[PDB]
């Protein structure tokens, strides 16, 4: 079903662009792993900063997840799914820490996170 | 994966630990010589500045004591970077610190000009378009006194000429072998100094404000070595510490290989004999 | 065998303390050969003075290697051995040359030999 004439192109160019920058990264591993991101490029070290919270932004608290953690879940629409990922990929949140990404609904959610903590 | 793909992995990361291994055994050796450089430098910097403690505040004034030189205009900036990559967060630490107070202090590329030494400085900057009046590149792994003689005797003329209205330096200054700490020194006007006896000179005075003009420009070579032996210092042990981290980071992936190779081979000795004994109970 | 329940108490805390001696004795050779002996810590140095004397009180001299030697065999009871590495752990030796500890047996033995040295 991912195909621009039935998701839509915007959709399908989120798609594209987060699996190529994931890409990437997965490409960076060995290096990263042997010796760090201190001889990484600069356009390198970026791809890694993006990569790492579209990747943690990945992650959702689910309903039936309520048993083991108190935390609710979150039911997320196809479209707010698609800003957030454009809106991460545009730069908007760079300096938020990558852990107000983990297990949220809405880009509002990560938002409202951080705030709870140093901002 | 397969049996040959990870005994090349193997090989690959065994290399590598060994060149870093060698490079860490040297960086240490080197760190220990420039710490001991550093301890030679002290007597003639105490002295130094025990005498200009004294002199320039002996009723007088120049362009360098004063509190403002002429009417504020472009602030200059040196900062010392290594030459080789290698070294860890050295460079971006410094260089990061730099960027920041340029673009935040100034935000005009008219009021302000930067000096660097070494090379990644210098590239770091020509990636941006910032404007570098003086660099200097390849030197020893210890200095002597001659070796930024020139480069130092320049940079004080620029503020000597009215060129520059003030000098800020930035480095790393060495406090541990894993940890080393961005400074920033304002150097000229100079602006501050000890709070000594003041009168113990005893100079055979020439003239009492015309030494001045001699001592300040010899004073200045603070930014000579001050800044340079802590910034080679920290330089060889963050070269040491990054050099241990990979050797062990390529030892722990040299381990896990291993097992995994391990397995593989244990599979694959199964699977053989298995398709043998099949082959062999079919008739 | 090496716990608590069954050696005992002293034994086991004995134990523990010589190899995390031999360890930390270990883990400097590397600086040692780079820089040098004079470039330790003091703490480091007493390390480096202690366990260059257990590593020698671990050897021992056998009844079968007495028709290459000359040297009469020892055997060494467990409550021995218990105190003399006890001993050597407290400093109660640091001052007899190393080479006493070398193929000796008891604690009163190295102090025999250093005295026969001089």
């Amino acid at each position: 079903a991912l195909a621009p004439e039935i998701v839509g192109e915007e959709h399908y160019q989120v798609a594209r662009k987060v699996q190529q920058t994931l890409q990437r990264y997965k490409e960076l591993q060995d290096i990263i792993a042997i010796l760090g991101m201190d001889e990484l490029s600069d356009e390198d070290k970026l791809v890694v900063h993006r990569a790492r919270r579209i990747q943690f932004f990945l992650s959702q608290n689910f309903h039936v997840a309520e048993q083991f953690t108190g935390q609710p879940g979150s039911y997320v629409p196809v479209k707010e799914t698609v800003r957030g990922f454009k809106e991460i990929l545009e730069g908007k949140y760079d300096h938020l820490p990558e852990d107000a990404f983990r297990l949220v609904g809405r880009i509002e959610e990560v938002v409202e996170k951080a705030k709870a903590m140093g901002v | 994966a397969s049996l040959r793909d990870i005994k090349t992995r193997i090989n690959a990361t065994k290399k590598t630990s060994q060149i870093t291994k060698a490079m860490e055994m040297v960086s240490t050796s080197k760190l220990n010589r420039a710490e001991q450089n550093a301890k030679s430098f002290v007597p003639y910097m105490e002295k130094i500045q025990e005498v200009v403690a004294n002199v320039a505040l002996g009723a007088g004034g120049a362009s360098h004591p004063m509190l403002v030189s002429r009417p504020v205009k472009k602030t200059g900036y040196l900062v010392i970077t290594s030459d080789r990559g290698l070294a860890g967060a050295y460079n971006s630490n410094v260089l990061r610190l730099v960027y920041q107070t340029i673009q935040k202090r100034h935000a005009s590329p008219d009021e302000y000009a930067i000096i660097v030494i070494g090379r990644v400085g210098l590239s770091f900057f020509r990636k941006r378009n910032m404007p570098v009046i003086l660099d200097i590149t390849r030197l020893p792994d210890q200095p002597s006194f001659a070796d930024i003689k020139e480069i130092a005797r320049k940079t004080v003329g620029l503020f000597a000429d009215g060129t520059f209205d003030e000098l800020y330096m930035y480095y790393n200054h060495y406090v541990s072998a894993i940890q080393q700490e961005v400074t920033e020194r304002k150097l000229l006007p100079l602006t501050d100094l000890a709070e000594n006896k003041q009168r113990t000179v005893y100079e055979f005075e020439p003239s009492q404000e015309e030494i001045l003009d001699v001592l300040l420009p010899q004073y200045a070579e603070s930014l000579i070595y001050g800044a340079l032996l802590d910034a080679k210092a920290s330089e060889h042990a963050a070269r040491m510490t990054a050099m241990k981290n990979a050797t062990d980071n390529a030892n722990e992936l040299i381990r896990t290989l291993t097992l995994s190779y391990n397995r593989a081979r244990q599979a694959a000795i199964t699977q053989e004999i298995t398709e043998i004994v099949a082959g062999a109970n079919a008739l």
